[PDB]
């Protein structure tokens, strides 16, 4: 039972550094290959290297002089330091545990991570601004009531916008993000809701941002089309 | 209050297990009692200085260890027993209250007194509730447990008057081990225990763990009166003292005859004459020197600390799985950072072969083993016995080809209520059409054809030529040969590497400054295990010295540079003269310095510092270290017993000895110079 | 370097029946090869490495096949839970490469989306850059043509849409048309309303918002 928890910056400048943090947790360091890949937004997976235990390490061709993978074995952890970043390392970086048997067996990746989303760019990392979207009463065709949550205005790509602080399931749906002329993201969190529950439970919409560090939650009501009663 | 100390000699010997044997002598390391050892000798006085005043010895002593309790009782001195953990009502109780048709032992939680007084004098009309006087406790609480054992764990026979009784006790966590008997000395001397062997048997086991730390012993007042000269003073003035010992853990020999009777016992840490005795087994040494070890022993507890771990192995998954496959591709998994346990794996089938080459099954459950991989397949029935290291190429081992070093065990049994079909049988193929011998964990998945030699078969058979992967075949209509046979080999593999997979073993405590028993990872060891400032790789564990013998080991949790010091010196020779004719050792060090003896620096028999003694035993420098035990004279014999560097042994008794005069030597021990005429 | 290369690049089917993805490449692997998985956007999940032995936890309706240069991969039942994009991974040599991805699509039966368009919502009024939001859930394949319309009159490509990845219980997609517009943009006009054009909608849905009316 290994887990991998990934950690790591978000928007890396270029011609800078890129390194990120994948702590082990379940086991001691000295079976698995521990090590990264890559994989760029609608494209297929590239590989990066392995290191073992005892500091042997072994690139690719394509990347070979300009990653330098290490491992602390101190505190079981291991890094990987990407150098010279162009705009074509934008990539979503995931560690996984390989490991080929002394006898000749060539187990594949066991062991996953998460992923990390390192975006190479140079603007700005606007997080609040979020807005959400009220119901009505024509909006309820079916019986249900969809409730959504325009997140508007926010470069950072990965998000975990959840829902009641992950109580709703059902209905909950997560559209991919698309870039809008200025350069900033737009997505929407749209949950199935029947109407018989549009004044009892609570909407709370939660949005995080790792770069950010802006957790914000907000609450979604109806619009109250009775403005005298 | 002062009390003395006496000496045992042979006594105070307990059958270590609860089966028969017959002729073997079974060496064991556990708890015993120690003779020559000194034991309290509380004088017990019986007075009375008013109605509420008694003056008796009944002082708590400390019982580290188990002691022994003598018996030495006329009638009815001794009749009870008690065992406190506090004497503070916090733990559990235990009474031996063994009376006249009332054995109840009471285990109730309660605090009564600091004396215990004990009489046969009926309160009021005692004689309709029972026998035991209900002044021994002052409350009540919940009971727990009792016994209402009907025999009675107490000899009483006022006929003899002596009473040379031994009874023993046992604190461990599973059972008392109360062993009683008793014995009549033919000698009417002082009280002192008496010479000679003798075997103590349990009667009566106790399941119930209770911390024991403190020990009271308990007396019938049984007075009646005030002056003495009365029916019961004078007379029958038999005011009794017992004695206390104390366990030492050791290692002890005992003899088992055709019947099921010891005759002797044996402690190797007692005299060197022992110690040849516990190495080599037998108990009639002849003359010469033999390798032993010293006076050194193991503790209570070991340490068998582990890697900290706490998952579970998938060797359910591996074994019941659904559906395995044929023997071209067999389903290798490997199992790491997980804790082994091998005691689902017999709760499967009835398995037809346990063919564990290599490490025993008996060993394999606590080895932590570096890597595990699960090899799973179905393999011909009447050809499971070729799956083994040897067994030459048969039409089904070059699919496998286990190699000629395995550590691992061969787990089979058959699967026709689960594989066989009317139809559908054609799922398991097998490699027939081979080229060359297959490696050792080498899989060969291929489906081209082998050429016939005459034209090149380019994807077709044809005339000659054959495809690959044939057909099983297992169906239910054939006999015990021709079944399928879900075959599990499990490879276990042992590189310089943190351990992954150990067994079932839970992790004790750390003790560097003690003689403990060593079980890191594996490996055994019985040295000392103290902090040291060695050299080690990063991930480098299993450390070794100029010789084979481990000298450190890397703890498996917290990573620490400790070494393995041997507890012996080592070099420590014993010149046995025989067991027919004397008992005398001169002491051999080979190549050591000033006698030290950590563990024993002050025992009661201690060979060195006799420098002014007479009649040999003393004290001299060789070339190849020091001799303890003989005297040099300039005369020289033929080589009785070589001690080394030209020097040797010969057991005569003196350089003056003539038979027609009336000065007669003694046999000591004495050392000579080797002649060449 | 061995460039792996998987010749079914979208294999389309209904529940119950057969896919099988193949995997070629240069140098022949004798035995070493293994299929992932990854659906929403997840980390690829190994479910047979060495191309026949299964993985803890893998159901019995994947099996691998082949040797040499051609591999494949036979799903026996198509279960709802299977939309993915499978690799193939060679494990030979040092630099281990990938495929290029194989979208395992499933086709059910037609279905009739939900509108529920959302009104421009007040807050995101005060600041300036509001966007309405055509909602789609639970339709049939992302095949489908969100027209804008706007006091009668078609939008010039103010709009973004997000395609999303078909369910993994009801095998459906979803679909937001969000119309980012100013804060003068979104004042001279109060008719706001898209146009669904779907196959299993027949008529065109002519569901309206109007500003901040209802």
């Amino acid at each position: 039972q290994v887990q991998l928890q990934e950690s790591g910056p978000g928007l890396v400048k270029p011609s800078e550094t890129l390194s990120l943090t994948c702590t082990v947790s379940g086991g001691s360091i000295s079976s698995y290959y521990w090590t990264w890949i890559r994989q760029p937004p609608g494209k297929g997976l590239e590989w990066i290297g392995y290191i073992y235990y005892t500091g042997s390490t072994n690139y690719n061709p394509s990347l070979k002089s300009r990653v330098t993978i290490s491992v602390d074995t101190s505190k079981s952890q291991f890094s990987l330091k990407l150098s010279s970043v162009t705009a074509a390392d934008t990539a979503v970086y995931y560690c996984a545990t390989d490991y080929y048997d002394s006898s000749g067996y060539s187990y594949g990746m066991d062991v996953w991570g998460h992923g990390t989303t390192v975006t190479v760019s140079s603007a700005s990392t606007k997080g609040p601004s979020v807005f959400p979207l009220a119901p009505s009463s024509k909006s309820t065709s079916g019986g249900t009531a969809a409730l959504g949550c325009l997140v508007k205005d926010y470069f950072p790509e990965p998000v975990t916008v959840s829902w009641n602080s992950g109580a709703l399931t059902s209905g909950v749906h997560t559209f991919p993000a698309v870039l809008q002329s200025s350069g900033l993201y737009s997505l929407s969190s749209v949950v199935t809701v029947p109407s018989s529950s549009l004044g009892t439970q609570t909407y709370i919409c939660n949005v995080n941002h790792k770069p950010s560090n802006t957790k914000v939650d907000k609450k979604v009501e109806p619009k109250s089309c009775d403005k005298t009663h | 209050t002062r009390t003395q100390s006496y000496t045992n000699s042979f006594t105070r010997g307990v059958y270590y297990p609860d089966k028969v044997f017959r002729s073997s002598v079974l060496h064991s390391t556990q708890d015993l009692f120690l003779p020559f050892f000194s034991n309290v000798t509380w004088f017990h006085a019986i007075h009375v200085s008013g109605t509420n005043g008694t003056k008796r010895f009944d002082n708590p002593v400390l019982p580290f260890n188990d002691g022994v309790y003598f018996a030495s009782t006329e009638k009815s001195n001794i009749i009870r027993g008690w065992i406190f953990g506090t004497t503070l009502d916090s733990k559990t109780q235990s009474l031996l209250i063994v009376n006249n048709a009332t054995n109840v032992v009471i285990k109730v939680c309660e605090f009564q007194f600091c004396n215990d007084p004990f009489l046969d004098v009926y309160q009021k009309n005692n004689k309709s509730w029972m026998e035991s006087e209900f002044r021994v406790y002052s409350s009540a609480n919940n009971c727990t447990f009792e016994y209402v054992s009907q025999p009675f764990l107490m000899d009483l026979e006022g006929k003899e008057g002596n009473f040379k009784n031994l009874r023993e006790f046992v604190f461990k966590n599973i059972d008392g081990y109360f062993k009683i008997y008793s014995k009549h000395t033919p000698i009417n001397l002082e009280r002192d225990l008496p010479q000679g062997f003798s075997a103590l048997e349990p009667l009566v086991d106790l399941p119930i763990g209770i911390n024991i730390t403190r020990f009271q012993t308990l007396l019938a007042l049984h007075r009646s009166y005030l002056t003495p000269g009365d029916s019961s003073s004078g007379w029958t003035a038999g005011a009794a003292a017992y004695y206390v010992g104390y366990l030492q853990p050791r290692t002890f020999l005992l003899k088992y005859n055709e019947n099921g009777t010891i005759t002797d016992a044996v402690d190797c840490a007692l005299d060197p004459l022992s110690e040849t005795k516990c190495t080599l087994k037998s108990f009639t040494v002849e003359k010469g020197i033999y390798q032993t070890s010293n006076f050194r022993v193991q503790p209570t507890e070991s340490i068998v600390r582990f890697p900290n771990i706490t998952n579970l192995c998938p060797f359910h998954e591996v074994f019941n799985a659904t559906t395995f496959a044929s023997v071209y591709a067999w389903n290798r998994k490997r199992i790491s950072n997980c804790v082994a346990d091998y005691s689902v794996i017999y709760n499967f089938a009835p398995f037809f072969a346990f063919k564990c080459y290599g490490v025993s099954p008996t060993k394999l459950n606590d080895l932590c083993f570096t890597n595990v991989y699960a090899d799973s397949f179905v393999i011909r029935g009447n050809e499971v016995s070729q799956i083994a290291p040897g067994q030459t190429g048969n039409i089904a081992d070059y699919n496998y080809k286990l190699p000629d070093d395995f550590t691992g065990c061969v787990i089979a049994w058959n699967s026709n209520k689960l594989d066989s079909k009317p139809s559908g049988n054609y799922n398991y193929l097998y490699r027939l059409f081979r080229k060359s011998k297959l490696k050792p964990f080498e899989r060969d998945i291929s489906t081209e054809i082998y050429q016939a030699g005459n034209k090149p078969c380019n994807g077709v058979a044809g005339s000659n030529c054959y495809s690959p992967l044939q057909s099983y075949g297992f169906r239910p209509t054939y006999g015990v040969g021709h079944q399928p046979y879900r075959v599990v080999v499990l490879s276990f593999e042992l590189l310089h590497a943190p351990a992954t997979v150990c067994g079932p073993k839970k992790s004790t405590n750390l003790v560097k400054n003690k003689c403990v028993n060593f079980n890191f990872n594996g490996l055994t060891g019985t040295g000392v295990l103290t902090e040291s400032n060695k050299k080690f790789l990063p991930f480098q564990q299993f450390g070794r010295d100029i010789a084979d013998t481990t000298d450190a080991v890397r703890d498996p949790q917290t990573l620490e540079i400790l070494d393995i010091t041997p507890c012996s010196f080592g070099g420590v020779s014993v010149i046995t003269p025989g067991t027919n004719t004397s008992n005398q050792v001169a002491v051999l060090y080979q190549g050591v310095n000033c006698t030290e003896v950590p563990v024993a620096i002050h025992a009661d028999q201690l060979t060195p510092t006799w420098r002014v003694y007479s009649t040999g035993s003393n004290v001299f420098q060789t070339r190849a270290g020091c001799l303890i035990g003989a005297e040099y004279v300039n005369n020289s014999y033929e080589c009785d017993i070589p001690i080394g560097a030209g020097i040797c042994a010969s057991y005569q008794t003196q350089t003056k000895s003539h038979r027609r005069a009336r000065s007669v030597a003694s046999q000591s021990i004495i050392a000579y110079t080797m002649s060449l005429g | 370097d061995i460039q792996m290369t998987q010749s079914p690049s979208s294999v389309s089917a209904s529940v119950g029946d057969r896919v099988t993805i193949t995997c070629r490449a240069s140098q022949g692997i004798s035995g070493w090869l293994a299929w992932y998985q990854q659906k929403p956007g997840k980390a690829p999940k190994l479910l047979i490495y060495a191309a026949s032995t299964l993985q803890s936890g893998v159901p019995s309706r994947f099996s691998g096949s082949g040797s040499g240069t051609d591999f494949t991969l036979t799903i026996s039942s198509l279960q709802p839970e299977d939309f993915a994009t499978y690799y193939c991974q060679q494990a030979n040599n040092f630099p281990r490469t990938f495929g290029q991805g194989t979208k395992v699509e499933i086709k059910r039966t037609v279905a009739a989306p939900s509108v529920f368009i959302f009104p421009p919502s007040d807050e995101q009024l005060k600041s300036g850059t509001a966007s309405v939001v055509c909602l789609l859930n639970n339709f049939y394949p992302r095949e489908a043509k969100v027209q804008w319309k706007v006091d009668n009159a078609l939008q010039s490509g103010n709009s973004q849409e997000s395609v999303t990845e078909q369910d993994s219980k009801d095998s459906t997609y979803s679909l937001s048309s969000t119309l980012t517009l100013s804060k003068a943009d979104y004042e001279k006009h109060k008719v706001y309303a898209c146009e669904v054009t779907h196959q299993g909608l027949s008529s065109p849905v002519t569901k309206s918002f109007n500003r901040g009316e209802c």
